[PDB]
C-alpha cells in the first residue's frame, strides 16, 4: 500500500487554518568518515620473501600507486571530519546558570561528570555502533573528545547567540527571544510564542525525552553508520580470505613455496600467487575508492546540513526534517553526525470561508500579511499558519483599485 | 526399521584447532533428521553396503557389538579389513580371512595391529585407499532411538589399507541395537567455541533457512 | 630533491629475527630403502607393491646422488629440498616396465601403460627413480607381463615381457615411485636434520616438521586436542603449533612491524626530520609514546597549538622555537563564554564589509589515451 | 598556497600520467620490456608468449588508469557543480544560505575565471562592534502588550527604545513601531514603558 | 531529444550489458572460446591451460562491468538525490534559490 487515501475537501472559498501547533523534534543520521586502512605491498603478497619481493618487483608501481590512493582516502577522511565539525572559530561553553525559558536542553549539552565530556544522547549513540598481513589502522587526527568539543561549542553557541555567532562574533541574546526570532522566521508572529512560551517548551521538552526514550531502545536508527562500519569491515574481511587461495598455484602458502620447489618452479608458483594477490588488491583499493567517495559525498551534505541547518534558520523544505524548520543541534557520533531537528508542525485546523478582497467603499481590500476568513457571520483577517482572528481595519489591509475585476470578493465593511 | 538422525554423526574435519569461528567445511557428514536403518539384537548382520561412505551408531549395555569387517566377498578369495575389540585389546587385521557363512562371535596377511546407557558413534570411510575412523563416547539414558542433542566426534586411527570395500559387517557376541547412516559430501557451517569444541552445526543442504544461514555465515 | 612541509610514508619497519629454531622429531630410525630399491626380486607392473613407509629418518640424499640410477625426475617437490622438509609417510610403488614406458609413468601421461595396469595422478607430489637392470632381469626372463590413479587390476588382456640381455629400448628397467602427500598431519617421516633447543619471546624463524615461518613464541592457554598438531587462523596462516618433541602448545605471534614516516618542515626551512613508527611501542625501535605510534625527534611540549603537521589522536607536529620539531596536542580554538542571560542583548553598532575568496575545480585536462598504441605500439 | 585546490587536481593528473608512461618500462615477467626487441630476437612461437605477458600487464596498467580516471572525473564533475550552483545562486542573486557564499550576511559574489576553475570573490556583511543592552520580549502601555514589528526592545540602562536586529538604531517606541496582542498578564519578562 | 538525459542512460546499460555479451566470443589466447568445444577437444591436463585462459579473462570481464556498474550507479545515485532535493525544495514549497 502506499499509503493512506485522502480526497482533501477542495473549494473556491474554503481555508483551512491550524488552530495549534506541535514541537517536533527529528534526528537526522549521516555518515561523515570511514576507517582509515592502509595495506603494505611486499607485506600482504610476498610477506617476508625476498624471492618474492623480487619477482613483484617486475610489475613496476601498481601497488604503491594502490598505497597512495589509500594515502589519499586516507587522509580524505579527516578533511571530511574537519569540515563537517570544525566550523566554528571559538570553542564556546553555556553559562553556569541554564536560564533558558523553560527550554532544558541537559540531555544534549555535555555531561562534566563523565571522563569524556558526552551527552546523555552522545553517549547512547557511542553505545549503539559497534590484521598481521600488512594491514593496518591508522588512528583518526581528531579524537572523540574533540569531536565531542566541536559538538558542545556548537550547541552552546546556539543556544546562546542564535545564529549570530554562525554568521560574525556570537551576541548573546535570551533563548524565548531566540525562539520569537525563529518563529517570525517561519511566518508566526511572535507574539504567538510569547503567548505559548511554556506550552512550546513542555512540548520541546518532550520531544527530546522522546529522542532519548527511541536511542535506548530501538538499535536499528544508526543503520546508516552500522553499514559503513560492516561494509569496511567486511572488504577487509574478503581481503584477508583472499590470502588463501591458490590461484592455480599448487599451495597457497609462500613458505611452503619455497621450501618445496626448486627456483626455476617456485617462480611460476609464485608468479600465479602474485597475479592473484595483486588483482585482490586493486579489487580492494578501486571499492575503497567508491566507497570513499560515496563517503566524501555524505560529508559534504553533512557539513552543509551544519552550516545552514544548525549555524542559521533554512527556508529549504525538508532540508532540515518535515515541517517549518526552527533550528537544530548536533550530536557527534561513532563516524557520523547526528542533527536534532526541531520543526513547527500545524497541529489542529478548522474550516473557514475565505475571500481574496473586500469591498468597502467601492474599493477593493487585500490584506497586508494573511487571509480574509469568515466564521460564519464575522470577516476577519488571520495570520496564514495561526487563527488569530482580528477586526478588519485600514491597519490590516491595503487598497488597490475597485470592486469590479476581483474574482471572488465580497461585501464587508473595513473599520 | 527407519527412524531420524537428529543432529548427530558430527565430527572435526581436519585436525587443525579452530577457536570462536565458523568454519565451512566440504566433506561427508550425514544429513541432519536423515533416515538411518535400525537393526535390532534381541530375540541382524546382513548385507550391508559401504557406497562412498558409512556412519555407525551403536547404543550399548553390555558391550554384545564389538567388531566390524570391510571388503568386497568377504570369502578369503579378497583382502578384508577385520577389526575386533574384545576384553581390552583392540585387534586389526586386513588379510583374507575365510569367514563363516554367518559369522559371529560366541560368549596372505599385509597389515596387523594390536593394542541402553553408551553411544559409540563410529565414521569409517576410505579415502584413495585410506581408511580413516572417527569416533567418541557420550552416556544417555535412552533405549528407543537416538537422544536429541549435539555432540563432535574425534579421530583414532588412519588405517591405509588400499582394499576396496564395497560392503561391510559387524560383528555380535552371541551368549544390542545399532544404526547405520551414510555419509555424502555435504558442506556443513561448524560452530568452533573458545575452547575449539564443535557446539553447533548446519547442514547447508538441509533446508532454505539452513542455506540462509550458510551464505551469511552466522 | 626538494620535500614540502608534511608527513611522508617511506619505508616499512619489520623487526628482523635473532636466529632461526629447528624442531623435528627426534626418532633415530632409519627408513629402509635398502630393502627397497636393492631387493632381491621386484614385482610386475600389474601387481606392483606398495610399500610402506612411516616413523623414520628418511636421508634422500644418497638416493639423488647416487650414480645407480638412469632417471631421476621430482614432480611435485625438488630433489634437493627432500632433507629439509619432511612428509607424514612416505609410498614406495615398485616394478619393473618395458624400457621406452618410462615416459608415460609421469604425471598428466597417457599409453598402453599410463591407463590400463598403472596410472599416475596429476595432482602428483613425489619422485620417479629408473634404472636399468640388463644384467639382473634380462636372461629369457618370461616374469614380467601387463594387463583411476593408483589401481591393481590383479581373448586375454595379458601378454608377457621376454627379456634378454641382446636387447637398448626394449631393454628392462627397475623402477621405484615415491610418493608424498602433504596434507597437515603429525609427520612420521622427515629428514636427516638435526633440531635445535627452541626460544620463547623473541622474534625467531622456526621450523616445525617443515612448517617454516617467522614470528614470537609464547606459551598459549588454547587447548590443543591430542590429534591437533597445528592451529591457524584465518588468512591460512599457522595461529598456534605443538612442539614436536615436548607436547605444549605454542603461540606464534608475527614480529612486531609497521609504517614509518617522517615528519620534515621544507628543506627551505631546515633539514631536521622526526621520525613515526605507526602502531608500535616504543621498546621495538626524546622519544614520545602517542596513540598513533612511537615519535623519535620531537620534543613533546605541554602548550597547545593549531594543528601544523597531522600526526594522529589529536598530535600534531611543528617546526619552532633554537628551533625544533616539537609535538603538541593541537588546540581546537580560543575558549569564549558568551555573557549570556535572559535580559541582556548584544547588538552591532557597526559593521565591516568582507570579501572572501573561494576557489573550486570545474575541468582537467582532456587526455585521450590511443589503447591500441600504448600497448602494442606499430607492432 | 591559495590555488592549491587546482594545483592538485593539475599534479593528480600529471602524476597519473607519468607512472602509466613508467609502466611501460617493466617487464611483467617477459625476457625484456621492449616490444622491438622481443621481435626482433625471438620466432613467433616464442615472441607469443613475451607478447602476451606484455599485453596483460600493459592492458592492466590501462585499465587501472581509466578506473582512476573515471573517479576522479566523477569528482571534478561534483565540484563543477557545486560551482555552477553557487554562480548561480550566488552572484545571479543573493542567498539565504548559511556559509554558502562565505562567512557573514552574503550580498553579492563576482566571478573571477582561473586555470581549469573559478574564483568567487564574496561579498559579505559582518557586524564589528557589539554593545550590551537590556532588553524584554514586550512592553506593557494600558494592560496592553506591545510586541515589536520589526526588531527589539532595548534599553540604555534609563529609556526604552526599538531597533533593528543587526544595527543599532534606536528609537521612539510609538504604535506604528509595534503591534498590540492581548494583556500583561501572558508574556514572561514584559516592562512597563509608555507607547507614544 | 528532450528525454535524452534518460535515453542516455539506457543506451549505456543496454551497451554495457551488450559489450559483457559480446566478451564471451574472445580467445583470450586459448585455442577456442567454446567451452564445451576445447573440453571436448584436449586432454585435462591441457584442457586445464585453455580453461584457465578463458577464466581469466572472463573474470576480467566481470570485474571491468562490475566497476563501470558501480560509478554508474554513483552518477545515477548523485542525480537521484538533486532529483529528491528538487521535489521536496521545488514542488513541496517555493524556492529562493535562483
Ligand atoms: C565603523 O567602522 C569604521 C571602520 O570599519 C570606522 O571608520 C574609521 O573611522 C576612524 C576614525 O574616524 C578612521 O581613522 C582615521 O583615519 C584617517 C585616515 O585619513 C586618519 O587621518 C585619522 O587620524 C584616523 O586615524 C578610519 O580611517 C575609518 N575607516 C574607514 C575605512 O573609513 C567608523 O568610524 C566606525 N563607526 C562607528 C560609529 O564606530
Ligand atoms: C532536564 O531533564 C532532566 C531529565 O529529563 C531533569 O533531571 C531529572 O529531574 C528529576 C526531578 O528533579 C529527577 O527525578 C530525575 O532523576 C532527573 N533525571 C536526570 C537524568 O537528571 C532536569 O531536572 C531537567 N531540567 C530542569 C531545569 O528541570
Ligand atoms: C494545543 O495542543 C496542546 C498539546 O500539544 C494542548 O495542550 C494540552 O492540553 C490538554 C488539555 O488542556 C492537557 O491535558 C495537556 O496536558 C496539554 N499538553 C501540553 C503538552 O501542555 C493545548 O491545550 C492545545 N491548545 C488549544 C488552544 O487547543
Ligand atoms: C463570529 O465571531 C463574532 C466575533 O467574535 C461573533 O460575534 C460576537 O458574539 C458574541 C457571542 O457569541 C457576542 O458577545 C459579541 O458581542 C459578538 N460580537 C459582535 C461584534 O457582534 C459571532 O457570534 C461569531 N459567529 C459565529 C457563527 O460563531
Ligand atoms: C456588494 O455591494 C454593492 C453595493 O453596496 C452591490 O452593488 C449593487 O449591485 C446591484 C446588482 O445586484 C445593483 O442593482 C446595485 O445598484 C449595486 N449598488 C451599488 C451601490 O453599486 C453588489 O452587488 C454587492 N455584491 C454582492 C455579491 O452582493
Ligand atoms: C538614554 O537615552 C535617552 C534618550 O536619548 C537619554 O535621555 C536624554 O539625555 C539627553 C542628555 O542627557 C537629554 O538632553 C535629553 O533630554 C534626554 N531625553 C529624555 C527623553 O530624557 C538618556 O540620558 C540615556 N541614558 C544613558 C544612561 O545613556
Ligand atoms: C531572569 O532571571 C532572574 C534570576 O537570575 C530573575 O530574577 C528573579 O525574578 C523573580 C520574579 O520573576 C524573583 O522572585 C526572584 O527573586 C528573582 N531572582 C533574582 C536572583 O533576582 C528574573 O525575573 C528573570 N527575568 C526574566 C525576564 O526571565
Ligand atoms: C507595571 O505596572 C503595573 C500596574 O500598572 C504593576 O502592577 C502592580 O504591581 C504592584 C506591585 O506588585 C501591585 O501592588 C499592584 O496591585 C499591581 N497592579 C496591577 C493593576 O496589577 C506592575 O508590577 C508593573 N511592572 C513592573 C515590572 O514593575
Ligand atoms: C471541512 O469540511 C469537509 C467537508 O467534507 C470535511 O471533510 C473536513 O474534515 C472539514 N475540516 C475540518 C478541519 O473540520
Ligand atoms: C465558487 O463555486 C460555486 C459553485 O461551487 C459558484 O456558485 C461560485 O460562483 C464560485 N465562485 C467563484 C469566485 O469562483
Ligand atoms: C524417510 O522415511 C519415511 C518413512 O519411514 C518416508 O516417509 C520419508 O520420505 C523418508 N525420507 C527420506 C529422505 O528418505
Ligand atoms: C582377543 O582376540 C584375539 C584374536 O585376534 C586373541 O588372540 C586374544 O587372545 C583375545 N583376547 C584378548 C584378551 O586379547
Ligand atoms: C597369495 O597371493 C598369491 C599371489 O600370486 C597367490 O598366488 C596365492 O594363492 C595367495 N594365497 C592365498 C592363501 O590367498
Ligand atoms: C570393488 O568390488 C566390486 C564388487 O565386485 C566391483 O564391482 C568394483 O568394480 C570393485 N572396484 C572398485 C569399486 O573400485
Ligand atoms: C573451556 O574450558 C574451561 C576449562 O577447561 C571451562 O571452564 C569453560 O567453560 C570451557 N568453555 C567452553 C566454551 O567449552
Ligand atoms: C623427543 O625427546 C623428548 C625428550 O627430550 C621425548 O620426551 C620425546 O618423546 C621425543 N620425541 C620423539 C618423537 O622422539
Ligand atoms: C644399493 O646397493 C648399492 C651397492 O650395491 C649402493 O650403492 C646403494 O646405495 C644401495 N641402495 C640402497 C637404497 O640401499
Ligand atoms: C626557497 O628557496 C629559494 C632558493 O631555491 C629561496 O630563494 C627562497 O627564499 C626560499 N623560500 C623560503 C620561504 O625560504
Ligand atoms: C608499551 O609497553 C608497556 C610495557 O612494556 C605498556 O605499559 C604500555 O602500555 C605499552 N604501550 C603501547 C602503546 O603499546
Ligand atoms: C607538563 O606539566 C607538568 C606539570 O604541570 C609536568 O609534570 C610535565 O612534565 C609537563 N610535560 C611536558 C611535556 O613538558
Ligand atoms: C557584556 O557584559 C559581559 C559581562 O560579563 C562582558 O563580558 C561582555 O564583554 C560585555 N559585552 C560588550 C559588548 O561589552
Amino acid at each position: 500500500s502506499l499509503g493512506a487515501e485522502n480526497s482533501v475537501a477542495y473549494s473556491n472559498n474554503s481555508i483551512a487554518i491550524p488552530t495549534n501547533f506541535t514541537i517536533s523534534v527529528t534526528t537526522e543520521i549521516l555518515p561523515v568518515s570511514m576507517t582509515k586502512t592502509s595495506v603494505d605491498c611486499t607485506m600482504y603478497i610476498c610477506g617476508d620473501s625476498t624471492e618474492c619481493s623480487n619477482l613483484l618487483l617486475q610489475y613496476g608501481s601498481f601497488c604503491t600507486q594502490l598505497n597512495r590512493a589509500l594515502t589519499g582516502i586516507a587522509v580524505e577522511q579527516d578533511k571530511n571530519t574537519q569540515e563537517v565539525f570544525a566550523q566554528v572559530k571559538q570553542i564556546y561553553k553555556t553559562p553556569p546558570i541554564k536560564d533558558f525559558g523553560g527550554f532544558n536542553f541537559s540531555q544534549i549539552l555535555p555531561d562534566p561528570s563523565k571522563p569524556s565530556k558526552r551527552s546523555f544522547i552522545e553517549d547512547l549513540l557511542f553505545n549503539k555502533v559497534t590484521k598481521f598481513n600488512g594491514l593496518t589502522v591508522l588512528p583518526p587526527l581528531l579524537t572523540d573528545e574533540m569531536i565531542a568539543q566541536y559538538t558542545s561549542a556548537l550547541l552552546a553557541g546556539t543556544i546562546t547567540s542564535g545564529w549570530t555567532f554562525g554568521a560574525g562574533a556570537a551576541l548573546q541574546i535570551p533563548f524565548a527571544m531566540q525562539m520569537a526570532y525563529r518563529f517570525n522566521g517561519i511566518g508566526v508572529t511572535q507574539n504567538v510564542l510569547y503567548e505559548n512560551q511554556k506550552l512550546i517548551a513542555n512540548q520541546f521538552n518532550s520531544a527530546i525525552g522522546k529522542i532519548q526514550d527511541s536511542l535506548s531502545s530501538t538499535a536499528s536508527a544508526l543503520g546508516k553508520l552500522q553499514d559503513v562500519v560492516n561494509q569496511n569491515a567486511q572488504a577487509l574481511n574478503t581481503l584477508v580470505k583472499q590470502l588463501s587461495s591458490n590461484f592455480g598455484a599448487i599451495s597457497s602458502v609462500l613458505n611452503d613455496i619455497l621450501s618445496r620447489l626448486d627456483p626455476p618452479e617456485a617462480e611460476v608458483q609464485i608468479d600465479r600467487l602474485i597475479t592473484g594477490r595483486l588483482q585482490s588488491l586493486q579489487t580492494y583499493v578501486t571499492q575503497q575508492l567508491i566507497r570513499a567517495a560515496e563517503i566524501r559525498a555524505s560529508a559534504n551534505l553533512a557539513a552543509t546540513k551544519m552550516s545552514e541547518c544548525v549555524l542559521g534558520q533554512s527556508k529549504r523544505v525538508d532540508f532540515c526534517g518535515k515541517g517549518y524548520h526552527l533550528m537544530s543541534f548536533p550530536q557527534s557520533a561513532p563516524h557520523g553526525v547526528v542533527f536534532l531537528h526541531v520543526t513547527y508542525v500545524p497541529a489542529q485546523e478548522k474550516n473557514f470561508t475565505t475571500a481574496p478582497a473586500i469591498c468597502h467603499d467601492g474599493k477593493a481590500h487585500f490584506p497586508r500579511e494573511g487571509v480574509f476568513v469568515s466564521n460564519g457571520t464575522h470577516w476577519f483577517v488571520t495570520q496564514r499558519n495561526f487563527y488569530e482572528p482580528q477586526i478588519i481595519t485600514t491597519d490590516n489591509t491595503f487598497v488597490s483599485g475597485n470592486c469590479d475585476v476581483v474574482i471572488g470578493i465580497v461585501n464587508n465593511t473595513v473599520y | 526399521a527407519y527412524t531420524n538422525s537428529f543432529t548427530r554423526g558430527v565430527y572435526y574435519p581436519d585436525k587443525v584447532f579452530r577457536s570462536s569461528v565458523l568454519h565451512s567445511t566440504q566433506d561427508l557428514f550425514l544429513p541432519f533428521f536423515s533416515n538411518v536403518t535400525w537393526f535390532h539384537a534381541i530375540h541382524d548382520n546382513p548385507v550391508l553396503p559401504f557406497n562412498d561412505g558409512v556412519y555407525f551408531a551403536s547404543t550399548e549395555k553390555s558391550n554384545i557389538i564389538r567388531g566390524w569387517i570391510f571388503g568386497t566377498t568377504l570369502d578369503s578369495k579378497t583382502q578384508s579389513l577385520l577389526i575386533v575389540n574384545n576384553a581390552t585389546n583392540v585387534v586389526i587385521k586386513v588379510c583374507e580371512f575365510q569367514f563363516c557363512n554367518d559369522p559371529f562371535l560366541g560368549v596372505n596377511c599385509t597389515f596387523e595391529y594390536v593394542s541402553f546407557k553408551n553411544l559409540r558413534e563410529f565414521v569409517f570411510k576410505n579415502i584413495d585407499g585410506y581408511f580413516k575412523i572417527y569416533s567418541k563416547h557420550t552416556p544417555i539414558n535412552l533405549v528407543r532411538d537416538l537422544p536429541q542433542g549435539f555432540s563432535a566426534l574425534e579421530p583414532l586411527v588412519d588405517l591405509p589399507i588400499g582394499i576396496n570395500i564395497t560392503r561391510f559387517q559387524t560383528l555380535l557376541a552371541l551368549h544390542a541395537a545399532y544404526y547405520v547412516g551414510y555419509l555424502q559430501p555435504r558442506t556443513f557451517l561448524l560452530k568452533y567455541n573458545e575452547n575449539g569444541t564443535i557446539t553447533d552445526a548446519v547442514d547447508c543442504a538441509l533446508d532454505p533457512l539452513s542455506e540462509t544461514k550458510c551464505t551469511l555465515k552466522s | 630533491f626538494t620535500v614540502e612541509k608534511g608527513i611522508y610514508q617511506t619505508s616499512n619497519f619489520r623487526v628482523q629475527p635473532t636466529e632461526s629454531i629447528v624442531r623435528f622429531p627426534n626418532i633415530t630410525n632409519l627408513c629402509p630403502f635398502g630393502e627397497v630399491f636393492n631387493a632381491t626380486r621386484f614385482a610386475s607392473v600389474y601387481a606392483w607393491n606398495r610399500k610402506r613407509i612411516s616413523n623414520c629418518v628418511a636421508d634422500y640424499s644418497v638416493l639423488y646422488n647416487s650414480a645407480s640410477f638412469s632417471t631421476f625426475k621430482c614432480y611435485g617437490v625438488s630433489p634437493t629440498k627432500l632433507n629439509d622438509l619432511c612428509f607424514t609417510n612416505v609410498y614406495a610403488d615398485s616394478f619393473v616396465i618395458r624400457g621406452d614406458e618410462v615416459r608415460q609413468i609421469a604425471p598428466g601421461q597417457t599409453g598402453k601403460i599410463a591407463d590400463y595396469n598403472y596410472k599416475l595422478p596429476d595432482d602428483f607430489t613425489g619422485c620417479v627413480i629408473a634404472w636399468n637392470s640388463n644384467n639382473l632381469d634380462s636372461k629369457g626372463n618370461y616374469n614380467y607381463l601387463y594387463r583411476k590413479p593408483f589401481e591393481r587390476d590383479i581373448y586375454f588382456p595379458l601378454q608377457s615381457y621376454g627379456f634378454q640381455p641382446t636387447n637398448v629400448g626394449y631393454q628392462p628397467y627397475r623402477v621405484v615411485v615415491l610418493s608424498f602427500e602433504l596434507l597437515h598431519a603429525p609427520a612420521t617421516v622427515c629428514g636427516p636434520k638435526k633440531s635445535t633447543n627452541l626460544v620463547k619471546n623473541k622474534c625467531v624463524n622456526f621450523n616445525f616438521n617443515g612448517l617454516t615461518g617467522t614470528g614470537v613464541l609464547t606459551e598459549s592457554n588454547k587447548k590443543f586436542l591430542p590429534f591437533q598438531q597445528f592451529g591457524r587462523d584465518i588468512a591460512d596462516t599457522t595461529d598456534a603449533v605443538r612442539d614436536p618433541q615436548t607436547l605444549e602448545i605454542l603461540d606464534i605471534t608475527p614480529c612486531s612491524f609497521g609504517g614509518v614516516s617522517v615528519i620534515t618542515p621544507g628543506t627551505n626551512t631546515s633539514n631536521q626530520v622526526a621520525v613515526l613508527y605507526q602502531g608500535v611501542n616504543c621498546t621495538e625501535v626524546n622519544v614520545f609514546q602517542t596513540r598513533a605510534g612511537c615519535l623519535i625527534g620531537a620534543e613533546h611540549v605541554n602548550n597547545s597549538y593549531e594543528c601544523d603537521i597531522p600526526i594522529g589522536a589529536g598530535i600534531c607536529a611543528s617546526y619552532q622555537t633554537s628551533q625544533s620539531i616539537i609535538a603538541y596536542t593541537m588546540s581546537l580554538g580560543a575558549e569564549n563564554s558568551v555573557a549570556y542571560s535572559n535580559n541582556s542583548i548584544a547588538i552591532p553598532t557597526n559593521f565591516t564589509i568582507s570579501v572572501t575568496t573561494e576557489i573550486l575545480p570545474v575541468s582537467m585536462t582532456k587526455t585521450s589515451v590511443d589503447c591500441t598504441m600504448y600497448i602494442c605500439g606499430d607492432s
